[PDB]
């Protein structure tokens, strides 16, 4: 739905939650190749909490095998390292944010993996994502 | 009168006065600290096949003439101990076949007069702890053609000349090891080394001066020795100081493997000494290296062995010949850095209390044909990446590590052609079927001490179809899920002892069909489904005491009735709860 992209060896889209519909536009420059990327994350939202404590919870399902749990900390709430975790509750976002991966072999298949953006000063879900990864 | 062990008659401190109680047929006799005196002849002439004669302490002062008749099978004979000092002519005369023989502490006073030109058979010769005052290596030795090993520690032995090593000047053919241990060698002589040949040669603890050992590595030149081996002792005399510059005549001697033991004073510029450049194989053990840094990149080593060292940083290392790296037993703790050893197929990491970040992958090493990883007893690994350039890994053991991260993704995805896996004892708890992906040439698996999510073992040996070894003992599992067996079509040996099983399923072990040993002992089963091992056409070995059973009938009229017909297979005494009784001895109307 909400976005796609296909790279050499991914077909990579996302749509909102069933249960939250927050809307954030999240893309991808180039189209993530899981041999090994280098880009930029671009990120464009009116956050519905402050961002100074931003995790994620990521449930993740490899060929329909679901993996633990997982919690992930971008803003720790003590001199961050990126600039949007300065951002408040309805504050415009907009920014793109450098990343890299390589040498890790991802197995043939699809994936699932729901990303829960979560405040953790308030533990309410600022937004949450339904990304479908589909490996050639 | 004795101790009957087996074949094996053990006499040992028993005051006896003579050596007959005992068959012809004993092949050992242990018959040490006896107040024996005199070894009279004829006296072993009953013992046709004896093999093992261990005579040590036995105060003997006098070997009588063909004491030894009869013994024309004896290999090893053991006199430490027995102050006996002059052997007459024909002391060793009936020892045929024998290979080893041990007179340390005999007060043996050279080598000249000890009777054992005619021990053809001989291979090993030990002669320590004795009053030879002359390394002269004599002239029956020739007729000696298959001894390689004569131990001369702690003598007298203050020299060595030319004409001391003259026997192997003349015969370079022979492949001999001297043990010089704790000899106060203090000159050898000009030349004396020059077209010496020798596969050992150990030189612990003879030097007390840094100037007298100086000068008497420089007058090995010539030698050639596979391996040497340098060091002292923590309880005897050492070196004040240990320049490297000590080590100066070294390089004109060829070695093949050089072996470091403890120096009182050390300094690591010692292990990157230039005449170590061209050395084969460095080895270094119970030193007191605290750093391993700047090799010089043309040192020649293929193997590397770090053992009980102290390093304080683990070593950055670039030798492009590495084929072979062991650090274990090191002091303290230390966390991995990565390297670059591009001939690396052989690592051995273990017992180091080593943390290691970002296991494992081709950055972290540098080599594309390791095949071999050992990282067992070992602190906290912390998993990364899934072996990605490491896919020629045949071995891999992580025993008693605390692994982490390894149940968050199929971090052996890559290891296609791995043969044996030991996550043994790792803390680890399975919630991830897709853990063993990618491991379909696995054959053993060792996975004892660890857990399941709700205590069930869960499918994930879907893709390991070529295991033939699978423990998992001691998991905590309390059942096992749905057709998670159905593929082990090769398994041999399934071990799931030392769990907590309440019930066991029929069609678990429907499809074992290469199953030779199964261990189901040390549960808490109180019955077993009927038939359930009847298509076990390979069973041999199958364990299932230590388990409550229930002996009422016809509840146990199956597993009574097999145990009794397979009363060959069953390890052990499955016994019925409360009475004791042998479940295979239960008998239902
Ligand atoms: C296979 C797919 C693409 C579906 O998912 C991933 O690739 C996931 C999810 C990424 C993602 C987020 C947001 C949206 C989409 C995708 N990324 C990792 O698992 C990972 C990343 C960096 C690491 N350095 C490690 C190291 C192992 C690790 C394991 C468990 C853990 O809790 C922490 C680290 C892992
Ligand atoms: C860190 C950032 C966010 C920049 O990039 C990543 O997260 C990337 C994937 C980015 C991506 C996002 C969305 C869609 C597609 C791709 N991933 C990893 O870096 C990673 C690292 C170590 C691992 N050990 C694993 C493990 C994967 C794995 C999981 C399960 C499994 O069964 C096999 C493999 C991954
Ligand atoms: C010379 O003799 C020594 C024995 O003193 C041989 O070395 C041994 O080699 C075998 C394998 O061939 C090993 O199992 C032993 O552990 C070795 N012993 C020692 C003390 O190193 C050596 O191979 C012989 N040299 C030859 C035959 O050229
Ligand atoms: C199954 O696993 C158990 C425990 O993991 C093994 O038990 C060991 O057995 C030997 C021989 O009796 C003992 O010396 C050890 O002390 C035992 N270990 C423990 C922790 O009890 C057992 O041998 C395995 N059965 C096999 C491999 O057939
Ligand atoms: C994500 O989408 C899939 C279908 O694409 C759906 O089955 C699943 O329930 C969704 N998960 C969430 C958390 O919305
Ligand atoms: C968001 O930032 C990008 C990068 O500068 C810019 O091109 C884009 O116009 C911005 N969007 C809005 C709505 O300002
Ligand atoms: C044993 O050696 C001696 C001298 O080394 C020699 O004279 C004698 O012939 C040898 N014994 C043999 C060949 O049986
Ligand atoms: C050690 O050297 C000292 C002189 O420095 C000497 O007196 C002593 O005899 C040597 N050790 C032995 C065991 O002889
Ligand atoms: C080691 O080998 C090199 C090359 O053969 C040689 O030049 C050198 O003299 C040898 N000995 C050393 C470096 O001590
Ligand atoms: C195991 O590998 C086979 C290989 O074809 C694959 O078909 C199967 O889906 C795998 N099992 C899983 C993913 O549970």
């Amino acid at each position: 739905q909400q976005w796609f992209c296909n790279s050499s060896d991914a077909i990579i889209s996302y749509s909102y939650c069933d249960h939250l519909k927050f809307p954030i536009s999240i893309s991808s420059e180039p189209c993530i190749r899981l041999r090994g990327t280098n880009g930029f994350v671009h990120v464009e939202f009116i956050p519905r909490g402050n961002l100074k404590y931003l995790y994620f919870n990521l449930f993740i399902s490899v060929n329909s095998i679901e993996l633990p749990k997982r919690k992930e900390v971008l803003c720790h709430g003590h001199d961050d390292d990126y600039s949007f975790c300065r951002a408040l509750k309805g504050e415009t976002v907009n920014t793109s944010i450098p990343f890299s991966f390589e040498g890790i072999l991802f197995p043939k298949g699809h994936y699932r993996c729901v990303a829960e953006a979560i405040a953790g000063d308030t533990e309410e879900k600022l937004f949450c994502l339904n990304f479908t990864i589909i490996h050639r | 009168p004795c101790i009957e062990v087996v074949i094996t008659y053990q006499c040992m401190d028993q005051k006896l006065s003579k050596v007959d109680d005992i068959p012809s047929s004993t092949k050992n006799i242990d018959l040490s600290f006896n107040p024996l005196k005199i070894l009279k002849s004829y006296s072993f002439s009953n013992f046709s096949e004896l093999q093992w004669l261990d005579l040590s302490r036995c105060e003997i002062e006098t070997i009588e003439d063909k004491a030894w008749h009869g013994l024309h099978h004896l290999s090893n004979l053991i006199l430490t101990g027995n102050p006996i000092q002059s052997f007459s002519p024909g002391s060793f005369s009936g020892l045929t076949s024998l290979e080893n023989l041990v007179a340390v502490e005999t007060k043996l006073a050279s080598l000249e007069s000890f009777p054992i030109g005619q021990l053809i058979t001989l291979k090993k010769l030990n002669v320590a702890h004795n009053f030879i005052h002359s390394c002269k290596l004599p002239a029956y030795f020739s007729n000696l053609t298959n001894l390689v090993h004569v131990d001369l520690s702690y003598n007298y032995i203050q020299t060595i000349t030319v004409n001391d090593l003259q026997f192997l000047r003349e015969n370079p053919q022979v492949n001999l090891s001297l043990d010089m241990s704790l000899n106060p060698i203090d000159f050898i002589q000009d030349q004396a080394f020059q077209g010496i040949k020798l596969h050992e040669l150990t030189l612990r603890g003879n030097f007390n001066s840094s100037n007298i050992m100086k000068t008497c590595l420089q007058n090995l030149a010539g030698l050639h020795v596979h391996r040497l081996i340098l060091g002292e002792f923590k309880d005897e005399r050492n070196l004040e100081i240990f320049e490297p510059s000590i080590m100066e005549g070294l390089c004109d001697v060829t070695i093949d493997e050089f072996r470091l033991t403890y120096t009182n004073d050390f300094s690591d510029d010692i292990v990157k000494f230039h005449c170590l450049a061209n050395v084969s194989a460095m080895s270094l053990a119970g030193v007191s290296i605290k750093y391993l840094e700047d090799v010089p990149k043309h040192f020649k080593w293929q193997s590397l062995s770090i053992i009980r060292c102290q390093l304080k940083q683990f070593p950055t290392l670039d030798l492009p010949f590495l084929k072979s790296l062991t650090l274990t037993m090191n002091k303290g703790s230390i966390s991995f850095k990565k390297v670059a050893l591009p001939s690396l197929s052989y690592l051995d990491l273990s017992r180091n209390a080593l943390s290691f970040s970002g296991c494992c992958s081709y950055s972290d090493l540098g080599t594309n044909s390791l095949r071999h990883l050992d990282l067992s007893f070992n602190g906290a690994i912390i998993m990364s990446a899934n072996f990605m350039g490491l896919e020629e890994l045949q071995h891999l053991d992580f025993q008693h590590s605390t692994l982490k991260r390894v149940t968050e993704f199929s971090a052996f995805l890559s290891l296609e052609k791995l043969l044996y896996l030991d996550i043994s004892y790792t803390n680890t708890k399975i919630d991830f079927d897709g853990i063993f992906l990618g491991l379909t040439s696995l054959n053993t698996l060792k996975m004892a001490g660890n857990s399941f999510k709700d205590n069930t073992l869960s499918n994930v040996f879907a893709n390991t179809t070529n295991l033939t070894f699978l423990d998992l003992s001691k998991c905590q599992l309390e059942q096992i899920s749905w057709g998670v067996f159905d593929t082990l079509h090769r398994l041999q040996l399934l071990n799931m002892s030392h769990n907590n099983l309440l019930f066991l399923d029929s069609s678990h072990y429907n499809q074992l069909y290469s199953l030779k040993e199964l261990a189901l002992d040390t549960n808490q089963l109180k019955s077993v489904p009927d038939g359930i091992f009847d298509r076990l056409t390979s069973l041999q070995k199958i364990w299932l005491h230590t388990n409550p059973w229930d002996c009422s009938c016809p509840r146990i009229d199956y597993l009574s009735r097999w145990l009794n017909k397979n009363s060959q297979k069953e390890q052990g005494s499955a016994k019925c709860s409360g009475s004791g009784k042998p479940v295979r001895s239960i008998i239902c109307p």
